[PDB]
């Protein structure tokens, strides 16, 4: 029936780091290995309830290869969270953070809520960005912080479950 | 999921995850398996490093980068390991380089052991003869015990180990060529494990000395009873070949064939025979096997006793009417069996008996894998070796004709996994091995995957017949 808010979310990143799979983990608990390069934007929802309020989240999978660039950034416009995603596996992923958030202080609400991802938790022994340093980053910059594996699926509902409820309790007064 | 469901399954093995890393181009794939290579037993891993390194070497950079964190990781807790990574990437290159120089950034020891090995064996060019190359090999050999024990290993050995003493009196030459081979007896006390452990210290020394045709078991002992080290538990015998000038690349892909089909014969349950011997290739160029012992080739064996083989068979075991005459006919029919299977489905050629060996129990066992697979006699069935079996309307050589259907059969049912060892291997090769077109074609069609049992009994036949005329 209804709802009592309803969020745009963006997940933006460098293009493998997982974006498409948190989200198939979040909206439909699917995963895959095998994988389609997201051709410009894809779009799912899920409801929650947080502090006694249902909150439809409407997710927008933008697609981190530049080809599209141009078309994801229309999407940015006036969304309330972006979950900004890196691959805890492959460095350079890490690396351009820095410039996957001055892409939000171009063509998106200058005061929108983010949280920074560690995704691919279960590459254990593949791990090329410690736990310490990108949560450091994190608070340095004021952006929450989890690390998840969409395969596995630990910590994926803590993160989107976390930066909506960040997000509902930022509009209150 | 269907995918993440096999993996995660009791059915995903080193050799799947292997043929996936070989076969996607899904860089999640290959980053998956990267990091489940950790979950596997380090032998079994160990088994497939000429292939992880030959991909690692002449594959997409993305295939390499999930590879190496598994490799350094096991080059950390194991400098044999190491050694072996370091000696194999830069064999399998003539990418890898810059790997090599890191693992080999401490093993100087082991490496100028190896070294001087190899430039003894280089030097007995300059003298013409067996027995004069003999006397230069074992004057100096006696010079390296003055370097010992060391931080020094025999990678083909069972064990970790610290040599300690090379019975240099005890060493032989082969052969009368430029760049001839030579066989070394050494010695060594065994660890639990060589990297937290000892180096021993030196013991100074002084009829053991002298060397002659008699059983492994017996110059073991006059080895043991002359040398320092000889009354400690501890103490144990190697022997390696030492070949300074040979491509030793499909003597180890060989190796691994054979290994295989061993325990695919061994997992069905079909009693064939046959002895792979440990290969360590040092360089393109060079290398070492470690030989099977109470065994001497055919050809010799019929130059120094003059007899018929069956009548040499009859000497050295017994009368027909003995238990051990049947026994080795026994292990004749099932090693002849075994072999045949392998020189048919390796299309090994260039036999003959300089490259037959014949064991103390009554086995054969081939020795001279260049020429097999592509490049370009086959192997024969001799009335001599009928003779030995018993004859053509003898129980025992329907046997072996038995043995050879039910080793198809097994080999069939398990092909994927022969094929795959030679499928890697052939990657970025020169190896005359691959000179041909349809080198793995040719080699699956061997199985008869499409034939019916009473087919592959008819193939057998035809074999056999064939193994006979000449
Ligand atoms: N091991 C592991 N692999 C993952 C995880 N998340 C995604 N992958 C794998 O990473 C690869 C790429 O993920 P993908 O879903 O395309 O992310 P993406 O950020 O949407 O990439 P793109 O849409 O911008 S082109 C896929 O093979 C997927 O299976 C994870 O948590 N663990
Ligand atoms: C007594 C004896 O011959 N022991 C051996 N055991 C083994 C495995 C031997 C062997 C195996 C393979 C090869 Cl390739 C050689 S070899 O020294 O290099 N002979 C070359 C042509 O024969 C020797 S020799």
């Amino acid at each position: 029936d209804e709802y009592d808010y309803l969020f745009k979310v963006v997940l933006i990143g460098d293009s493998g780091v997982g974006k498409s799979n948190l989200l198939s983990r979040f909206t439909r608990n699917e995963f895959n290995l095998e994988s389609k390069s997201t051709i410009g934007v894809e779009f799912a929802t899920r409801s929650i309830q947080v502090d006694g309020k249902t909150i439809k989240a409407q997710i927008w999978d933008t697609a981190g290869l530049e080809r599209y660039r141009a078309i994801t950034s229309a999407y940015y416009r006036g969304a309330v969270g972006a979950l900004l995603v890196y691959d805890i596996a492959k460095h350079l992923t890490y690396e351009n953070v820095e410039r996957w958030l001055k892409e939000l202080r171009d063509h998106a609400d200058s005061n929108i809520v983010i949280m920074l991802v560690g995704n691919k938790s279960d590459l254990r022994h593949l791990r090329a960005v410690p736990t310490d340093e990108a949560r450091a980053f994190a608070e340095k910059n004021g952006l929450s912080f989890i690390e998840t594996s969409a395969l596995d699926s630990t910590n994926v509902e803590a993160a989107f479950q976390t930066i909506l409820t960040e997000i509902y309790r930022i509009v209150s007064q | 999921s269907w995918l993440l469901r096999l993996f995660e399954s009791k059915l995903f093995d080193i050799s799947m995850a292997i043929s996936y890393l070989y076969n996607s181009k899904e860089p999640g794939v290959q980053a998956y398996i990267g990091n489940r290579l950790f979950c596997f037993r380090n032998e079994d891993v160990d088994f497939y490093l000429p292939q992880l390194l030959n991909m690692y070497i002449h594959m997409d950079e993305d295939v390499g980068d999930a590879i190496k964190p598994y490799i350094v990781h096991r080059c950390r807790q194991s400098i044999n390991f190491s050694l072996q990574c370091a000696l194999l990437l830069g064999a399998y290159s003539s990418r890898g380089t810059k790997l090599r120089k890191l693992i080999l950034s401490r093993l100087a020891p082991e490496r100028e052991f190896i070294k001087s090995l190899m430039a003894i064996g280089k030097r007995l060019a300059t003298l013409p003869t067996k027995e004069q190359k003999t006397q230069r090999l074992i004057s100096e050999l006696s010079l390296l015990n003055h370097k010992l024990p060391a931080r020094v290993w025999l990678p083909t050995a069972g064990f970790d180990h610290h040599v300690v003493r090379v019975p240099h009196t005890q060493a032989v030459v082969l052969n009368s060529k430029d760049k001839a081979p030579y066989l070394i007896y050494v010695e060594v006390l065994e660890c639990e494990n060589f990297d937290t452990t000892s180096v021993p210290a030196r013991i100074p020394e002084n009829p053991s000395a002298v060397a002659l045709k008699e059983p492994w078991q017996e110059k073991v002992r006059r080895i043991r009873e002359g040398s320092p080290y000889g009354h400690l538990p501890n103490w144990r015998l190697l022997s390696v070949i030492v070949k300074c000038g040979d491509d030793l690349r499909q003597e180890l892909l060989a190796f691994q064939v054979l290994k295989q089909l061993q325990s695919i014969w061994e997992q069905e349950r079909v009693p064939l025979w046959i002895k792979p011997y440990k290969i360590l290739v040092i360089s393109a160029d060079s290398g070492m096997i470690e030989p099977v012992v109470n065994a001497v080739s055919i050809h010799q064996v019929k130059k120094q006793s003059q007899l018929s083989l069956l009548d040499y068979f009859l000497q050295e075991h017994g009368s027909y009417t003995t238990e051990a005459f049947l026994s080795a006919q026994r292990n004749f029919v099932q090693s002849c069996a075994g072999y045949c299977l392998v020189c048919y489905l390796l299309q090994v050629k260039d036999r003959h008996n300089g490259n037959i060996l014949l064991d103390a129990e009554g086995h054969i066992i081939h020795i001279d894998f260049g020429f097999i697979l592509s490049s370009s006699s086959a192997f024969k069935l001799t009335t001599e070796f009928v003779d030995v079996m018993g004859g053509l309307d003898g129980d025992m050589f329907n046997y072996y004709k038995m043995l050879m259907l039910q080793g198809l059969i097994a080999a069939r049912k398990h092909m994927d996994k022969v094929v795959q060892i030679v499928e890697i291997m052939q990657q970025g090769s020169q190896l005359p091995c691959f000179h041909g077109s349809s080198t793995i074609r040719n080699l699956k069609e061997r199985f008869h995957m499409s034939m019916t049992e009473e087919q592959l009994q008819l193939l057998v036949e035809q074999m056999v017949d064939g193994s006979m005329r000449s």
